[PDB]
């Protein structure tokens, strides 16, 4: 049971319940074209994180 | 403070929990309301003296009082806080039902000019649904030059070689296609031979701001979702000036709009009195803008500056050009599943957060007192 | 155009009391530089040049 | 006996949630006791505040009629 | 409008009083457009009817207000036509078909 | 002297009001007042001078 | 004598009541709705919070003034 | 039987009324706002 301050309990019952809708298998963060294709990582556009 | 981890969990937290936009706006609304920045009052001044009771402008006073909502403070503070906040659910326009019959229907266009100057970031997010209203404006006032603009296209895309590939299809815009490669075509700012007036009026929606880097957020080593975190503050601080250089922009907008409403008036030979009461009202917006441009460009511009340095306002809001800017559409990809986009129109409101009300600029212009308009007491500005 | 009365307040104050007009002729400029900056915008930019 | 010449009441006002302005001469006659019943926060003061004003334009001509 | 053949009546072998049964539907279906091509016809009729009543009123040099209140009424009929022109061409046109 | 000041000021307000294309009635009633200052100036300048 | 400092004019009461402008239905009818706004403020002043009231009408009252 | 027009129209009327294609309402909108009052249009509003 995670650490939860008096404001954090107000946020967790606000979002608040569903998490299992997303596969997290080898998940990365990438941009997409506005067409819909997943772009590769670009060294000069995306952040290093 | 770990920069790599917090910006990495805030991209899961926007994908798993799309109600996170209601958290960051509520934190930003709590900073606007704690600054005592806009305080409503019960005195309307939408009209000058002896024009509301004038019988000639009775067609005009039914078009301003039908657009100007009451000054509710829970929505004016919400409208400021939506600007520097990140966008997770795609903002869509409150539906405006106008037919642009009369020359007193120029009020709806002046509603959009003030909403493009006061909130240029939130103008970009719904600039396409404003085209769906404005294409009913130009097609009933400039029918010769409307068809010249349509044959180029109602949407356009960006080529990889930097050109503007205009489509050529007369399509009503929807707020989906905001995530795709199509742009609104009125805001290209590309001149067209024959359609010189429509491009000229679209040069009045241009922003009057600058592009400030997050100098206090990078040195604090806060999470940011770009390489150079740069936000768009709507107007520069205007110290020591006799003539205010932001209020003088509205002088040159009305001086063009008083020529658009004049050519529409004399085309249908309406009364001298019903035309004079329009232009007296268009320069009553001249006077009431001079009273508040001292207090927007001195007291809001230090609030929009310091709200762009918060921990949770982690995305770029705007660049400075409506003709090229798109939000960086990150996703959470996965090879053994489907990618979940961050910015994704699904209508999942926070009970009124996605519906953008462009009638918020009529209380801001008229029935709101500011803590710098009153010089004659000194308010002793509340620093939160 | 009904605000020409404030200007006629200054003409009569310059004809009846020209000594006291001199002592506050600078504050009458501050009112009148709002007069000429709205009614004659082309000539105002030449004047403050 | 009801007349064809009255429709002409049957109109009723519905109260809303947003207030009036109070006509800045009401701050001046807030103090002190501009008439007897027009003491601060009374019916005649507030009617002089909300309804407001007296024109010169009407009852000069009526002051011109009865001469 | 357009001149439509009776495709579903000849296949039903219904009685018809001519060689090619061609009824006349008053206006085309107008899906998928921004401006209605049947409503813009009424625009170019009032724009012709504007110039007739404008030249007639100046022949009798009547008031500017009595002429503009005519022309404000003519394009008020534009606004009321544009609201109902979607429902005639989409839903009345299939009833005559 | 005040005759030739209002002869200028009734042309400044006339060049202004036709630019805002306002009524002949709202402009002529202003110019009826500008020459009403003429009649009230001609009466009291005998006692000033 | 009844209203010394209160206004004569029903013009001052039209500031206090909005009328949704589908009700303006005859040539004198703007000037008639003012007295409706004029009197009900003066009649009901002991129950005036300082809210702004709004007018609704019977459609026969719309029908009677058309003529 | 020249009354056969009365048969065929009554069937054709019976299809239109069954389609629920037009529902009348008791709200006039023959004029825009501030034109029926307007004294200059008194010759026009009587002919409409």
């Amino acid at each position: 049971d995670v650490d939860s301050t008096d404001y954090g309990k107000l946020t967790l019952r606000f979002l608040g319940t569903l998490t299992r809708s997303l596969k997290m298998q080898n998940a990365q963060i990438r941009r997409i074209r506005p067409d819909g294709t997943v772009l590769r990582y670009d060294d000069q556009i995306d952040i290093e994180a | 403070f770990d920069h790599d981890h917090i910006i990495r969990c805030l991209m899961l937290a926007a994908a798993n929990y799309p109600r996170l936009e209601g958290i960051i706006v509520q934190i930003n609304t709590g900073y606007v309301a704690s600054a005592n920045v806009i305080r409503p009052v019960s005195e309307k001044r939408y009209f000058p003296e002896n024009l509301e009771q004038n019988q000639s402008a009775a067609r005009l006073v039914s078009a301003v009082k039908a657009r100007a909502s009451e000054a509710d403070i829970s929505s004016i503070h919400l409208a400021i806080a939506r600007e520097v906040s990140p966008m997770f659910n795609v903002h869509e326009l409150k539906k405006i039902a106008e037919s642009f019959e009369d020359p007193s229907s120029i009020v709806v266009v002046l509603e959009f000019i003030l909403f493009a100057l006061f909130f240029p970031t939130e103008f970009n997010r719904i600039k396409g649904d404003i085209q769906n209203v404005l294409l009913l404006f130009f097609s009933r006032w400039y029918p010769v030059e409307y068809g010249i603009f349509i044959q180029r296209g109602a949407t356009y895309t960006i080529n990889a070689a930097g050109e503007f590939e205009f489509s050529g299809r007369n399509e009503k815009w929807d707020q989906s296609l905001y995530l795709s490669e199509h742009f609104p075509a009125l805001f290209s700012d590309v001149p067209l031979a024959g359609a010189n007036t429509i491009i000229a009026i679209m040069r009045l929606f241009t922003p009057q701001g600058f592009l400030r880097t997050d100098d206090l957020a990078i040195a604090a080593n806060f999470p940011r979702a770009s390489r150079n975190p740069q936000t768009y503050i709507p107007y520069t601080n205007q110290r020591g000036t006799v003539t205010n250089e932001f209020a003088s922009r509205f002088r040159t907008i009305v001086a063009t709009l008083a020529n658009v409403v004049n050519e529409r008036a004399v085309q249908d030979d309406m009364q001298k009195a019903t035309r004079s009461c329009t232009k007296q009202w268009l320069r009553h917006l001249e006077t009431q803008f001079d009273n508040i441009a001292v207090a927007h460009t001195d007291h809001l511009s230090v609030v929009y500056a310091t709200m762009s340095n918060f921990m949770l306002n982690f995305t770029n809001n705007f660049s400075g050009n409506h003709a090229t800017f798109k939000p960086d559409q990150y996703v959470i990809t996965s090879p053994e599943g489907s990618y979940k986009p961050i910015i994704e129109r699904q209508g999942e409101t926070v009970d009124g957060l996605t519906i953008i009300d462009t009638s918020i600029v009529w209380p801001i212009l008229c029935q709101c007192t500011y803590p710098l308009v009153r010089q004659s007491i000194m308010e002793e500005i509340v620093y939160p | 155009p009904s605000s020409i009365v404030v200007v006629l307040e200054f003409i009569l104050f310059a004809l009846f009391f020209p000594t006291e007009f001199n002592r506050i002729k600078g504050d009458i400029q501050n009112v009148l530089l709002l007069f000429f900056s709205r009614w004659y915008p082309v000539e105002y930019g030449i004047f403050i040049q | 006996s009801t007349i064809p010449a009255d429709a002409l009441h049957l109109h009723e006002f519905e109260v809303e949630d947003v207030t009036v302005d109070l006509l800045p001469h009401a701050k001046h006659t807030s103090y002190s006791s501009l008439a007897y019943n027009m003491s601060f926060g009374s019916d005649g003061w507030f009617a002089f505040a909300l309804l407001g004003g007296l024109d010169r334009s009407a009852n000069l001509l009526r002051l011109d009629v009865a001469s | 409008g357009f001149l439509r053949t009776d495709d579903l009546a000849i296949a039903a072998n219904f009685p018809r009083a001519s060689r090619n049964p061609q009824t006349y539907i008053p206006y085309t279906n107008q899906r998928g457009t921004v401006t209605n091509e049947f409503a813009s016809r009424f625009r170019t009729i009032v724009a012709t009817l504007a110039n007739v009543v404008n030249e007639r009123a100046v022949q009798d040099d009547m008031q500017k207000a009595t002429r503009s209140c005519t022309k404000q009424w003519l394009r008020h009929l534009e606004t009321q036509f544009d609201n109902i022109a979607v429902a005639h061409t989409d839903h009345l046109s299939v009833v005559y078909a | 002297r005040f005759r030739t000041i209002v002869a200028t000021l009734a042309n400044v307000v006339n060049e202004r009001a036709v630019q805002d294309d306002m009524q002949k009635a709202t402009r002529s009633c202003t110019k009826q007042w500008l020459r009403h200052l003429e009649t009230q100036f001609d009466n009291i300048a005998v006692a000033h001078t | 004598r009844q209203l010394f400092f209160l206004s004569d004019n029903p013009v001052s009461a039209e500031r206090l009541v909005r009328i949704p402008p589908k009700y303006y239905v005859s040539t004198q009818c703007r000037a008639l709705y003012n007295i409706f706004s004029y009197l009900h403020i003066l009649r009901s002043i002991a129950n005036n919070r300082g809210k702004r009231l709004k007018m609704v009408l019977h459609p026969g009252l719309i029908a009677y003034v058309r003529g | 039987y020249p009354r056969l027009e009365g048969i065929i129209v009554q069937i054709n009327t019976g299809y239109v009324a069954s389609a629920n294609v037009i529902r009348p309402v008791s709200e006039k909108r023959y004029f825009p706002e501030n034109l029926e009052q307007n004294q200059s249009a008194a010759r026009l509003v009587s002919a409409v």
